[PDB]
C-alpha cells in the first residue's frame, strides 16, 4: 500500500496524504514574511508566462482577510481559492458573535483546525496549500506573523520563506535578519523582503509584488514604480560590494 | 486502471464507460430517421427470437410527449426505464413550469440530463442506449435529434445508428434531397432498413411511426378549435404494408 | 495508482486525476477569446461535421449565462451542460438579490470553486471542461476571463483553449496589438483557427462566434450571436473563402 | 486461503470467517483471568500487569451494577465499549422494571450485540473476551462471553495467556467448590491458587491480585491494595 | 503485516495493527517528561525548531485544561488540536453541572473515550474519528481524594497511572534513568532539577531556556506557567550542582 | 475475461454488455425444472415439472406456482432465494395498485413494473440482479389470454405460447410446429380442461418421459379468478391422456 | 382587514383589436398614511407585461421572482415568453404556496407573437387563469373598477380609443376610493411600439 | 473453485453459482447436529449440544429457542449468528401479534424468516448468514416443519436434518417413513427423537453431549411450545442407551 489513503496510519507514523501536500506546495510561488517594529511585509513571487495576461482584474497572491488581518499563499490557487474565502467568512463572523475584531492568533489556529479537520476524515484529502497570516492584534501594536501547514499544525517565526525552493531564500533570510534587531523602518523592512525574493526570479521587479500591513486597519499596497526604485536601489548598493573587494584586495 | 470506473480518466483523456458505452448502441438494431420539411419519419425494427414471441408486446416506438415519440438502439431492457423517467420529468419539469407538453430542444435536454447523471456517479453504470427523439413544436418547426450516452446530444438532418450503422449512413447521405415530403421519407426509410435483413421485411414485422401533421380524429375530443390532435402518429401494420405495396 | 481516488496525492506532489483531466480538453476543439477596448469577440470550434449533421439551427459552443456574459465551450458537452446551467441559475440568482446584473470576476469565481470541490470532497469526477467567460460589468468595463479544469482562473487580453494549444497561442501574440479593434479581433480568430483545425477550407457552418459589443445605445450592451449565414460573409471579406 | 482475511463480509472455504477466529488470539495476547463459582458467592480473581514499575497496573475490574461486574481478557479499547452497554441494560431493568438484570438475559443481548459489527461492513467483532458474574433471583451464575458471541455458563473457566493451567486446577477440584457455601474466603481461597497456577515466571502481589465477589448479601465489591492482603 | 490498510483489522497476532502503528509516531515528536511528586507534578519538554527563526515560546506543547489540570504533549500537533480541545469542553462542561474540580484519573478516561474511535460507524459509541490519533499526552492535576496524580495518556485508549513518564525521541533513555532515581521524598525543587538532568541527556540538541519549558501544577499555585527568566534561574542552578557530583 | 466486469455490474466489458448480468441467464438452470405455458381462448395454463428430489420432504409444498392476486398467478423458474423474493414484490405490487389506480391489475401492468425493477438492480452495482426468470400469467380484463416473461436483464416480451428451463429449446421447436402447421397463435379448445390435457401431452413427447402425479404442478387462471390444482384435481387430467 | 387592502393600489388592463392596454396606480400606502405617489406597480420581463395588486412586500418579491423565471426561460428556449404560456407560470408560482400563499392578485396582458391574437388573465390569492377577453380587475377598488370599465368598454378598439377608454375607466374609480389614486400611468401595448403615457391627474 | 467470485456475495461466477452463498452451508457442517421430526398432532425438536468438559452446568445450555410461544426453533451451525436470527424472528412474531391479533401461521412465519436472510445474501456491505434453522411448530392449519438453509431458501419436510451428524440423521428420517407410513404420535416421538441423537453421535463420538428435546404437540401440550424436561426425558434418554447397544 501503504500510501493510498489518510485512514493508513502507515508502517512508520507518517500520513503520506500530509507528506505529499507538503510537496505540493513547493510548485507553487515563492513568498516570503518579515516583521519590523511597526510593520509586517508580506512579500510574495508574481508568476508571469506571457504578457497578455492581465494583472487588472486578476487577482494577486494576497488577500485582505478583513482589514487588519491578511493572507498570502503558495501552492496550488485552485485549492487555496477555498481556504482563502472560508478563512474570510469567520474574520467577518467573529465580529457577528463578540463584537470585537478578530486576533492574529485565534484565526491561523482556526485556518490549520480547518485542514486538520479533513486530514482527520479519510474521505477528503486536506489541501496542498501553505499561508502566511500576518497582521496586528486589535488595540496595540505588536507585529504579528504566522505559518500554516497542510498537516494543521500552526507556528509564529519571526521570518519565514515558503514556496519554491523556500530552503535557499530562506538561509539568505536567516543570515541578514535578526531576531536580535529587526528593521527600523517600514522602508528598510519591504527592500529586505525585495532582497529574499530577487534570487527566487532571476531578474525582475515586475514579478515582485510589495504588500505592507501596519497596526490599526492600515494596509497598503505599494505601486509597481516603488518596486522598480527599490530592485535599482539594491543593484546599486551590490555594485558598490563588487568594487569594495577590490580595493580591499589593491591596499593588503 | 484507466477504464474501469467512472471516476478514472486516462492520459488519452476520456473515461472507459463512455466508449464501452458506445459499443452497447451498435449492438443493438438498426432504427433510422429522416427529416423532411412537413414532417420527420422514424422507423426501427423488431426481431422477435421466437416464432413464439408476438410482435407488438415490444415497443420499440415510444411516445414520450404526445407530439414526440423516440425509438432507441442498444440493449432492450435499458430502454423501457429511461422512457418511463422520461414521461414522468416531461410532464414534472416543463408541464407546471409551461403547462402544456414541452419543445422538442427542452425535453431534449431533460431525457440529456438523466443520461448525464448516470454517468456522473462512480458506482453507477451508463444507460446501454442512444436514443433518437424526433418531435414537434411551433416555434422550432419540425426537429429531430440524438441523445447519445454521454449526457450529449447533436440536432441532425437524417442519421442512423446500431448494427446496420455503416451501410445505413453511406445510403442516408447519397439519398436525402433538399427538399423532401414526409411521404417521399416513409420510402426512403424503409429501402434503407431493408439492408440490415432481407427476405424477412414485413409491415408486422416492421415499426412505423411520425411526427407529422395533427390529427383531430385521435385527439378524443371535438368542438374546441383551439387545441389541436396529436401530431406523433402510429402507422398501422395495413398502414405499412401499403406504402410497401408502392414501392 | 493514484487514479485511483481523487481524493490522494501522487508521491510526485502533483495529481494525476486532475492533469489527466487537463488532457480531456485536448480531445476537444479550440475555442478562443480576445478582448479588444472595443468589445469582445468570441470565437469557438465545432470539433463534428458531417453532410446530414444539422448545425445551421443550433448554437452549442455558444450558450447566453445573463444579458451580458455568455461563455464559448470546449470539452466534453456532458460535463458542460450540468456547470452551464448551474452558472445560469446562480449569476441570475444575484440579479434577483442584488438588484444588478453579476460581476463577470465573481460568477467565475463561483464557479470555479465548485470544480475544485468535485476534486476535493467525495468519490465524484473532477470536469474536464474549459469555459471562456466574456462579460461586461461597469466595475471593470469588458472583463475576460478563462477558467482551467483544476478549478482556477486567470484574466487574458487572448487566450486560446482546446486542441493545440500552443501553437495557437503562439500565432496570437505574434499577431496582437495592444489597442485592437472588434473587426481587427475577429479577423485574427479566424486566421487562427483556419491553421489548428485541419478544415483547411474553414467553412461557416464549422464557425461558431459571438461578438459582445456596447455599440447597442450606451451603458447597454448587446450580445450578439452570429448566425450561419453572417459567418459565410465575414469568411469572404478575410478571402478564405 | 488466505486472501479472505481482509474483510469480515467474506467467508471461508473450509467454512469460517479469519476475522472472527483472530479476534479470539487477541484475548490470550492480553492479561489473564479465572472465574469461578459457588452456589451462594461468585468471584473472579484477575491479575493486574503493568507497563513498567514505576507504571501503576491497569483497572481489571469493572463494576457494572449493584449485582453485577465483570473482568477482563485481551484489548481494553475493547472492554469500556461493551462494558458500557451493559451497564446501560443493569439501569434499565432497574429504572423501568424494578429488577436485578438476570446474568442469563444479559450475557445473551451481549451475544446479540456482537453480531450487529459481525454482519456489517466496518467495525468488526469485538477482540475482548469477558467473564461476567453476577448473583440474580436464580442464585449465583459465572458467564463466558466469547468474541464470537458463543455464552456459556459455566463453573469454573479461565481466559487469557496460559489459563488452561487453570482450567486443569478447576477441573479436578470441580465438585469441592460447588460444595462450599456461606464462606467467601474459602472461595478466594480457591481463586488464588488458581491464577498460580496460570502465571509463569512471576509471584503474586498485594497489587497483581484483584478479587472481585458478589453473593447473597454481599453487593459487588471489588478488593485492591490493602484489602487484597489477607488472602495474599 | 498487509492487514493495515483498513480501518480496523487483523492480524493473525491479534492485535490492530492501525492502533499499534500511531505509537512509533509519538517517537516522531519532542521529548516530553513528566515527575509526580506529592508536593506537585512538573512537566517538562523538549522544543525543537528548524530554524532559530521560529519563535520558540510561541509554539505549545504546555497547555492549560482548566484550572488544575495541565497537560504536556508529544507527536502531532494536528491531532493534538481536536484532542485538547475535547478535554477542555469536558473539564468546563464537568464544572457546570457539579460544581467540582474535575478528577485526574476521570480525566484521562474522557480524552481517551474520544480516542477509542477508529471506525467509520458501528455498534456501541458512535465513530466519526477515521484514524487513530497520532499524539500521547501526560496529564497531570490535583484532586483532593487522590492527591497529586499522573496519568499518561495513549491514543490506543490505554491510561496508565505513573509515577515518572517519558515519552518521545528520547523515552528509552529516559526511562532507564527515572528507573534508578524516583523517590517519594523528593521535595519540589529536587523534581525540577530532576526534570533538567534528565532532559539534556535525551536531548541532541544544546539545552537554553528556549529548548525546555517547565510547569507545575500546584494547587495553590494553580497551573503555572514558567517565565524563561523563572526557566533560567533553573539552568543555572543545573550546572551548578554537577560541579558537586 | 475477467478484470473489471464480470466482478461488478456497473463496469461495461468491450463487448457492450456486462458479464455477470449474463451469467444470471446460466443461474436459472440450477433448479432443473421445465415450464411450458400456453394460451387458450379464455383461459391461461401453466404446468411445470415437480421435483422431488428425497421423500423427507412434502411433496405438496414443493411447489414453484404461485397466487399473486386474485386474477394473477406466477412460475418462477430458477433459485428459491430469489424466487420468494421476487414474488413477494409481485404481490405487494398487485395490491398496491387498486389503491392508487382503482380496479385489478392487469397482466402487462405487472410485468412492466417487475421489467423496471429488475433494470434498476442492474443500474446500481448496490444489489446483484435477480437470478430467476419470471413468467407471470393472466386472463385480462379485457385483453383476455396473456403469457408475459420478464428475464432479469429486464426484456419483456408477451407470448403465443412459452416454455422455459434448461430443455427450453425443445419445447420450443414441438410449439412452432404446432402452431405453424394448424396456422393459429391459439389453441382452438374452448373448455379450458382439455387445453390443460394438450399442455400434458406436449411436455410428454419433448422431454421423453411421461410423468406421474408428484411430478407436475398445475396452475389455471380462468377469467376472473386464478387457482393452483391439487395432486387429485392433477389426476382427472391424467387419468384423461392414460385412457382417452 | 385583509393584509391586500390595507397597502393598496389597482391594476386594470383591457383588450382591443390588436392591442392591449394595462394601467396601474402609483400610490403605496401603508394602513392610511400615503408612503409614496410614485412607485409604479406595472412591470414587464420581455414583451409580456405583468401587474400586481395587494400587500406591498409581495409585490415587489413577486416582481423579482417572475423575472428571475423568465430570464431562464427566455435563454433556455432562445425565445422570448409568451402571455400564453406565461399565464400558466403565473398559476404554478401561486398554488405552490396554498396555506402560506402570497397576498397579491396579478394580471397578465399581452399580445401573443405566435398568432398576434390580444391576450389578458385574472388571478388571485392562491391563482387560477380566470379567462376573459374583456378586461379584468384587481386591487381595493376592485368592484368600482368591474362595473365603471364594462360600461364604457366596447370591443374592436383602435389602440388610440383604447386609451380613452382605460384612462377615464381608471381615474373616477381611483378617485372614489381612499387607498389607490395618487397618480397613474398607463402602457399601451401595440405590437412592437409600447407608448407608456402617465395621467396627469387629481391628487385623493 | 476458481479465483474471484468469492469475495462479496453479489459476484456470480461463470457457473450461475455464487461461492460465498455455497460457504455458508459448508459452515453449518462444523455445526453441532439438529433433528426435526414431525408428526400428525405434534412437532419434535432435539438437538445435539456438546460438553467440551466436565466443568458445564448441565442443563443450562440450549439452542432450543421459543419465538411466540407455540413456535419451537432450534439451530445448527454457528451458535451467536444463529441468536441473532431467532432474535429477529420473535420481531417478526411480535409485529404480526399487534396487527392482526393472532398468533403467526407457520408459512406466515416461513416467509418473512426467509426473506432476511435472502437479503442478505443481496449486497456487498452485507455478509451471508452461516446459520441453518430447523424450525416450526403447530398452528390454526395443522402442523408444519420447515428447514431453512443459509442461501434465503426454505422447503417444508415430515422429517429434517442439518449439522455434522446429518448423513446419519437424514438416512433413519427416511426409515422413520417406511416403518411409519402414518408418522408416529407425537409420545413415541419424543423417545424415537431420542434414538436418532445417539445415532447421529457415532460421527460426533469426541466429547459429550446433553440431550435436549422439546416438542409442541396438539394432543399434549395444546399447541404451546414447551420444553420436555423431568421424567419425560428420562424415558426418552434410557431407550436410547438401550437400543443403541
Amino acid at each position: 500500500g501503504y500510501d493510498r489513503a489518510l485512514s493508513i496510519f502507515s508502517p512508520d507514523g507518517h500520513i503520506f496524504q500530509v507528506e505529499y501536500a507538503l510537496e505540493a506546495v513547493k510548485r507553487g510561488t515563492c513568498a516570503v514574511g518579515v516583521k519590523g517594529k511597526n510593520c509586517v511585509v508580506l512579500g510574495c513571487e508574481r508568476r508571469s508566462t506571457l504578457k497578455l495576461q492581465d494583472t487588472r482584474i486578476t487577482p494577486s497572491k494576497v488577500s485582505k482577510i478583513d482589514s487588519h488581518v491578511v493572507l498570502s499563499f503558495s501552492g496550488l490557487n485552485a485549492d487555496s481559492r477555498i481556504l482563502i474565502e472560508k478563512a474570510r467568512v469567520e474574520a467577518q463572523s467573529h465580529r457577528l458573535t463578540l463584537e470585537d475584531p478578530v486576533t492574529v492568533e485565534y484565526l491561523t489556529r482556526y485556518v490549520a483546525g480547518v485542514q486538520q479537520r479533513y486530514t482527520q476524515s479519510g474521505g477528503v484529502r486536506p489541501f496542498g496549500v501553505s499561508t502566511l497570516i500576518a497582521g496586528f492584534d486589535p488595540r496595540d501594536d505588536e507585529p504579528k506573523l504566522y505559518q500554516t501547514e497542510p498537516s494543521g499544525i500552526y507556528s509564529s517565526w519571526s521570518a519565514q520563506t515558503i514556496g519554491r525552493n523556500s530552503k535557499t531564500v530562506r538561509e539568505f533570510l536567516e543570515k541578514n535578519y535578526d531576531r536580535k534587531e529587526p528593521p527600523a523602518t517600514v522602508e528598510e523592512c519591504v527592500k529586505l523582503t525585495v532582497r529574499s525574493l530577487l534570487e527566487v526570479v532571476q531578474t525582475g521587479a515586475k514579478n515582485i509584488e510589495i504588500t505592507v500591513v501596519k497596526p490599526d486597519s492600515d494596509i497598503v499596497a505599494l505601486s509597481s514604480e516603488e518596486i522598480n526604485q527599490y530592485v535599482t536601489q539594491i543593484e546599486q548598493e551590490k555594485q558598490e560590494q563588487q568594487e569594495q573587494d577590490k580595493k580591499k584586495k589593491s591596499n593588503h | 486502471r484507466y477504464s474501469f470506473s467512472l471516476t478514472t480518466f486516462s492520459p488519452s483523456g476520456k473515461l472507459g464507460q463512455i466508449d464501452y458505452a458506445l459499443t452497447a448502441v451498435k449492438q443493438g438494431v438498426t432504427s433510422l430517421g429522416i427529416k423532411a420539411t412537413n414532417g420527420v419519419v422514424i422507423a426501427t425494427e423488431k426481431k422477435s427470437s421466437s416464432p413464439l414471441a408476438m410482435s407488438e408486446t415490444l415497443s420499440k416506438v415510444s411516445l414520450l410527449t404526445p407530439d414526440i415519440g423516440a425509438v432507441y438502439s442498444g440493449m432492450g431492457p435499458d430502454y423501457r426505464v429511461l422512457v418511463d423517467k422520461s414521461r414522468k420529468v416531461a410532464h414534472t419539469s416543463y408541464k407546471r413550469i409551461y403547462g402544456e407538453y414541452p419543445p422538442t430542444k427542452l425535453l431534449v435536454s431533460e431525457v440529456a440530463k438523466i443520461m448525464q447523471e448516470a454517468t456522473q456517479s462512480g458506482g453507477v453504470r451508463p444507460f446501454g442506449v442512444s436514443l433518437l427523439i424526433a418531435g414537434h413544436d411551433e416555434f422550432n418547426g419540425f426537429s429531430l435529434y440524438q441523445v447519445d450516452p454521454s449526457g450529449s446530444y447533436f440536432p441532425w438532418k437524417a442519421t442512423a445508428i446500431g448494427k446496420g450503422s455503416v451501410a445505413a449512413k453511406t445510403f442516408l447521405e447519397k439519398r436525402w434531397n433538399d427538399e423532401l415530403e414526409l411521404e417521399d421519407a416513409i420510402h426512403i426509410a424503409l429501402l434503407t432498413l431493408k439492408e440490415s435483413v432481407e427476405g424477412e421485411f414485413n409491415g408486422d414485422t416492421i415499426e412505423l411511426a411520425i411526427i407529422g401533421d395533427e390529427n383531430p380524429d385521435l385527439l378524443g375530443y371535438t368542438g374546441i378549435p383551439t387545441d389541436k390532435g396529436p401530431r406523433f402518429r402510429k402507422l398501422t401494420s395495413q398502414e405499412i404494408n401499403d406504402r410497401l405495396e408502392a414501392l | 495508482r493514484y487514479d485511483s481516488r481523487t481524493t490522494i496525492f501522487s508521491p510526485e506532489g502533483r495529481l494525476y486525476q486532475v492533469e489527466y483531466a487537463l488532457e480531456s480538453i485536448s480531445h476537444a476543439g479550440t475555442a478562443i477569446g480576445i478582448m479588444a477596448s472595443d468589445g469582445i469577440v468570441l470565437a469557438a470550434e465545432r470539433k463534428v461535421t458531417s453532410t446530414l449533421l444539422e448545425q445551421d439551427t443550433s448554437t452549442e459552443k455558444l450558450y447566453k449565462l445573463n444579458d451580458k456574459i455568455a461563455v464559448a465551450v470546449a470539452g466534453l458537452t456532458a460535463d458542460a451542460e450540468i456547470l452551464i446551467n448551474t452558472a445560469r441559475i446562480h449569476a441570475q440568482n444575484y440579479l434577483k438579490t442584488y438588484n444588478e446584473d453579476i460581476p463577470v470576476e465573481i460568477l467565475v469565481r463561483r464557479l470555479s470553486d465548485i470544480k475544485q470541490g468535485y476534486t476535493q470532497h467525495g468519490g465524484l469526477r473532477p470536469f474536464g471542461v474549459s469555459f471562456i467567460y466574456a462579460g461586461y460589468d461597469d466595475r471593470y468595463g469588458y472583463q475576460l476571463y478563462t477558467s482551467n479544469p483544476s478549478g482556477n482562473y486567470t484574466g487574458w487580453k487572448a487566450i486560446s483553449v482546446g486542441a493545440n494549444t500552443s501553437a495557437a497561442q503562439t500565432l496570437l501574440q505574434m499577431d496582437y496589438k495592444d489597442d485592437m479593434k472588434v473587426d481587427d479581433a475577429i479577423e485574427l480568430a479566424l486566421k487562427t483557427l483556419s491553421k489548428t483545425t485541419d478544415s483547411s477550407a474553414l467553412t461557416y457552418d464549422r464557425l461558431e462566434f459571438a461578438t459582445i459589443r456596447k455599440g447597442a445605445n450606451d451603458g447597454e450592451v448587446y450580445q450578439k450571436i452570429f448566425k450561419p449565414q453572417e459567418i459565410k460573409d465575414i469568411l469572404v471579406k478575410t478571402g478564405i473563402t | 486461503r488466505n486472501n479472505y482475511d481482509g474483510d469480515t463480509v467474506t467467508f471461508s472455504p473450509t467454512g469460517r470467517l479469519f476475522q472472527v477466529e483472530y479476534a479470539l488470539e487477541a484475548i490470550k495476547q492480553g492479561s489473564v483471568t479465572v472465574g469461578l463459582r459457588s452456589n451462594t458467592h461468585a468471584v473472579l480473581v484477575a491479575l493486574k500487569r503493568n507497563a513498567d514499575e514505576l507504571s501503576s497496573y491497569q483497572k481489571k475490574i469493572i463494576k457494572c451494577d449493584e449485582h453485577m461486574g465483570l473482568s477482563l481478557a485481551g484489548l481494553a479499547p475493547d472492554a469500556r465499549v461493551l462494558s458500557n452497554y451493559l451497564r446501560q441494560q443493569c439501569n434499565y431493568s432497574s429504572l423501568v422494571f424494578n429488577r436485578k438484570l438476570a446474568v442469563e438475559r444479559a450475557g445473551h443481548l451481549l451475544c446479540d450485540k456482537a453480531q450487529k459489527n459481525t454482519q456489517s461492513y466496518g467495525g468488526r467483532p469485538y477482540g475482548v473476551g469477558l467473564l461476567i458474574i453476577g448473583y440474580d433471583k436464580s442464585g449465583a451464575h459465572l458467564l463466558e462471553f466469547q468474541p464470537s458471541g458463543n455464552v456459556t455458563e459455566l463453573y469454573g473457566t479461565a481466559i487469557g495467556a496460559r489459563s488452561q493451567g487453570a482450567k486443569t486446577y478447576l477441573e479436578r477440584t470441580l465438585d469441592t467448590f460447588i460444595k462450599i457455601d456461606g464462606n467467601p474466603d474459602e472461595l478466594i481461597k480457591a481463586g488464588v491458587e488458581a491464577i498460580s497456577q496460570s502465571l509463569r515466571d512471576e509471584s503474586l502481589t498485594v497489587d497483581n491480585l484483584s478479587i472481585a465477589i458478589v453473593g447473597k448479601d454481599t453487593p459487588f465489591t471489588i478488593y485492591d491494595g490493602e484489602a487484597v492482603a489477607k488472602y495474599i | 503485516s498487509e492487514y493495515d490498510r483498513g480501518v480496523s483489522t487483523f492480524s493473525p497476532e491479534g492485535r490492530l495493527f492501525q492502533v499499534e502503528y500511531s505509537l512509533e509516531a509519538i517517537k516522531l515528536g519532542s521529548t516530553a517528561i513528566g515527575i509526580a511528586t506529592k508536593e506537585g507534578v512538573v512537566l517538562g519538554v523538549e522544543k525543537r525548531a528548524t530554524s532559530p527563526l521560529l519563535e520558540s515560546d510561541s509554539i505549545e506543547k504546555i497547555v492549560e485544561i482548566d484550572r488544575h489540570i495541565g497537560c504536556a504533549m508529544s507527536g502531532l500537533t494536528a491531532d493534538a488540536r481536536s484532542m485538547i480541545e475535547h478535554a477542555r469542553t469536558a473539564a468546563v462542561t464537568h464544572n457546570l453541572y457539579y460544581d467540582e474540580d474535575i478528577n485526574v484519573e476521570s480525566l484521562t478516561q474522557s480524552v481517551c473515550d474520544l480516542a477509542l474511535r477508529f471506525g467509520e460507524g458501528a455498534s456501541g459509541e458512535e465513530r466519526l474519528m477515521s484514524r487513530p490519533f497520532g499524539v500521547a499526552l501526560l496529564i497531570a492535576g490535583h484532586d483532593a481524594d487522590d492527591g497529586y496524580q499522573l496519568f499518561h495518556a495513549e491514543p490506543s485508549g490505554t491510561f496508565y497511572r505513573y509515577n515518572a513518564k517519558a515519552i518521545g525521541s528520547g523515552s528509552e533513555g529516559a526511562q532507564a534513568e527515572l528507573l534508578n532515581e524516583w523517590h517519594s521524598s523528593l521535595t519540589l525543587k529536587e523534581a525540577e532539577l530532576l526534570v533538567l538532568k534528565i532532559l539534556k541527556q535525551v536531548m541532541e540538541e544544546k539545552l537554553d531556556e528556549n529548548n525546555a519549558q517547565l510547569s507545575c501544577i500546584t494547587k495553590q499555585d494553580g497551573f503555572k506557567i514558567y517565565d524563561n527568566e523563572k526557566t533560567a534561574e533553573l539552568i543555572k542552578e543545573l550546572k551548578e550542582k554537577e560541579a558537586a557530583e | 475475461s475477467a478484470a473489471g466486469y464480470d466482478r461488478h455490474i456497473t463496469i461495461f466489458s468491450p463487448e457492450g454488455r456486462l458479464y455477470q448480468v449474463e451469467y444470471a441467464f446460466k443461474a436459472t438452470n440450477q433448479t432443473n425444472i421445465n415450464s411450458l405455458a400456453v394460451r387458450g381462448k379464455d383461459c391461461t395454463v401453466v404446468i411445470s415439472q415437480k421435483k422431488v428430489p428425497d421423500k423427507l420432504l412434502d411433496p405438496t409444498t414443493v411447489s414453484y406456482i404461485f397466487c399473486i392476486s386474485r386474477t394473477i398467478g406466477m412460475v418462477v423458474n430458477g433459485p428459491i432465494p430469489d424466487a420468494r423474493n421476487a414474488a413477494l414484490r409481485a404481490k405487494a405490487e398487485a395490491a398496491e395498485f387498486r389503491y392508487k389506480y382503482g380496479y385489478d391489475m392487469p397482466c402487462d401492468v405487472l410485468a412492466k413494473r417487475m421489467a423496471n425493477l429488475s433494470q434498476i438492480y442492474t443500474q446500481r452495482a448496490y444489489m446483484r440482479p435477480l437470478g430467476v426468470i419470471l413468467t407471470f400469467v393472466s386472463v385480462d380484463e379485457e385483453l383476455g389470454p396473456s403469457i408475459y416473461k420478464t428475464d432479469p436483464a429486464g426484456y419483456y416480451v408477451g407470448y403465443k405460447a412459452t416454455a422455459t428451463g434448461p430443455k427450453q429449446q425443445e419445447i420450443t421447436t414441438n410449439l412452432e410446429n404446432h402452431f405453424k402447421k394448424s396456422k393459429i397463435d391459439h389453441i382452438n379448445e374452448e373448455s379450458w380442461e382439455k387445453v390443460v390435457e394438450f399442455a400434458i401431452t406436449h411436455m410428454i413427447d419433448a422431454l421423453g418421459t411421461e410423468f406421474s402425479k408428484n411430478d407436475l404442478e398445475v396452475g389455471v387462471a380462468t377469467k376472473d379468478k386464478f387457482f393452483t390444482l391439487s395432486a387429485e384435481n392433477i389426476e382427472e387430467r391424467l387419468v384423461a391422456i392414460a385412457e382417452q | 382587514s385583509d393584509p391586500s387592502s390595507i397597502n393598496g393600489g389597482i391594476v386594470v388592463a383591457m383588450t382591443g383589436k390588436d392591442c392591449v392596454a394595462i394601467a396601474c396606480d402609483l400610490r403605496l400606502g401603508s394602513q392610511s398614511l400615503g408612503v409614496s405617489n410614485k412607485f409604479e406597480k406595472i412591470f414587464h420581463y420581455g414583451h409580456v407585461f405583468l401587474g400586481i395588486t395587494g400587500l406591498a412586500t409581495d409585490v415587489t418579491t413577486l416582481n423579482e421572482m417572475f423575472r428571475y423565471k423568465t430570464n431562464l426561460y427566455k435563454l433556455k428556449e432562445e425565445r422570448a415568453i409568451e402571455p400564453e404560456t406565461f399565464t400558466q407560470l403565473v398559476s404554478s408560482s401561486l398554488y405552490e404556496r396554498r396555506f402560506g400563499p402570497y397576498f397579491v392578485g396579478p394580471v397578465v396582458a399581452g399580445i401573443n407573437s405566435k398568432s398576434g391574437k390580444p391576450f389578458i388573465a385574472g388571478f388571485d390569492l392562491i391563482g387560477c387563469i380566470d379567462e376573459a377577453k374583456d378586461f379584468i380587475v384587481s386591487g381595493t377598488a376592485s368592484d368600482q373598477l368591474f362595473g365603471m370599465c364594462e360600461s364604457l368598454y366596447e370591443p374592436n378598439l383602435e389602440p388610440e380609443d383604447l386609451f380613452e377608454t382605460i384612462s377615464q375607466a381608471l381615474l373616477n374609480a381611483a378617485d372614489r376610493d381612499a387607498l389607490s389614486g395618487w397618480g397613474a400611468v398607463v402602457y399601451i401595448i401595440k405590437k412592437d411600439e409600447v407608448v407608456k403615457r402617465y395621467l396627469k391627474m387629481r391628487q385623493d | 473453485i476458481g479465483t474471484g467470485y468469492d469475495l462479496s456475495n453479489s459476484v456470480f461466477s461463470p457457473d450461475g453459482r455464487n461461492f460465498q452463498v455455497e460457504y455458508a452451508v459448508k459452515a453449518v457442517e462444523n455445526g453441532t447436529t439438529s433433528i426435526g421430526i414431525k408428526c400428525n398432532d405434534g412437532v419434535v425438536f432435539a438437538v445435539e449440544k456438546l460438553i467440551t468438559s466436565k466443568l458445564l452446568v448441565p442443563q443450562k445450555n440450549v439452542k432450543i429457542q421459543v419465538v411466540d410461544r407455540h413456535i419451537g426453533c432450534v439451530y445448527s451451525g454457528l451458535i451467536p449468528d444463529g441468536r441473532h436470527l431467532v432474535n429477529r424472528g420473535r420481531e417478526e412474531a411480535a409485529s404480526f401479534k399487534k396487527l392482526y391479533k393472532t398468533p403467526i401461521p407457520i408459512p406466515a412465519f416461513a416467509d418473512r424468516l426467509g426473506q432476511y436472510v435472502q437479503a442478505h445474501t443481496l449486497y456487498n456491505s452485507v455478509r451471508p448468514f452461516g446459520v441453518s434453522t430447523i424450525f416450526g411448530g403447530v398452528d390454526k392449519n395443522g402442523a408444519h416443519l420447515y428447514m431453512l438453509e443459509p442461501s434465503g431458501s426454505y422447503w417444508g419436510y415430515k422429517g429434517a436434518a442439518t449439522g455434522k451428524g446429518r448423513q446419519s440423521a437424514k438416512a433413519e428420517l427416511e426409515k422413520l417413513v417406511d416403518h411409519h407410513p402414518e408418522g408416529l404420535s407425537a409420545r413415541e416421538a419424543v423417545k424415537q427423537a431420542a434414538k436418532i441423537i445417539y445415532l447421529a453421535h457415532e460421527d460426533n463420538k469426541e466429547k459429550d453431549f446433553e440431550l435436549e428435546i422439546s416438542w409442541c404437540s396438539l394432543s399434549e401440550t395444546n399447541g404451546l411450545h414447551k420444553f420436555v424436561k423431568g421424567d419425560l426425558l428420562q424415558e426418552a434418554i434410557d431407550f436410547a442407551q438401550k437400543e443403541i447397544n
